[PDB]
């Protein structure tokens, strides 16, 4: 998936935010992880996507 | 602050002993009686039953 960039802070086990606890809410018993990086040169549109 | 209890930073302290006893200087809190010769006695030198 695609969001901002406070929210991959959001994406952490146990802390709440409206598109975290909305959208996935990663679970308290977590085995795994997670993988981010910039993506503003192929995910920008001038007019705004 | 806002990190799981798993990610908080812990401070570790490691102590390395060495029980060889051959100079013994870190002796522990105690209370020293007098030397009697000749006799069958409990001795306990350096920690030594």
């Amino acid at each position: 998936f695609v969001i901002r960039g406070d929210e991959v802070r959001q994406i952490a086990p146990g802390q709440t935010g409206n598109i975290a606890d909305y959208n996935y809410k990663l679970p308290d018993d977590f085995t795994g992880c997670v993988i981010a990086w910039n993506s503003n040169k192929l995910d920008s549109k001038v007019s705004g996507n | 602050p806002t990190y799981g209890v798993g990610h908080q930073p812990y401070r570790v302290v490691v102590l390395s002993f060495e029980l060889l006893h051959a100079p013994a200087t870190v002796c522990g809190p105690k209370k020293s009686t007098n030397l009697v010769k000749n006799k069958c006695v409990n001795f306990n030198f350096n920690g030594l039953k």
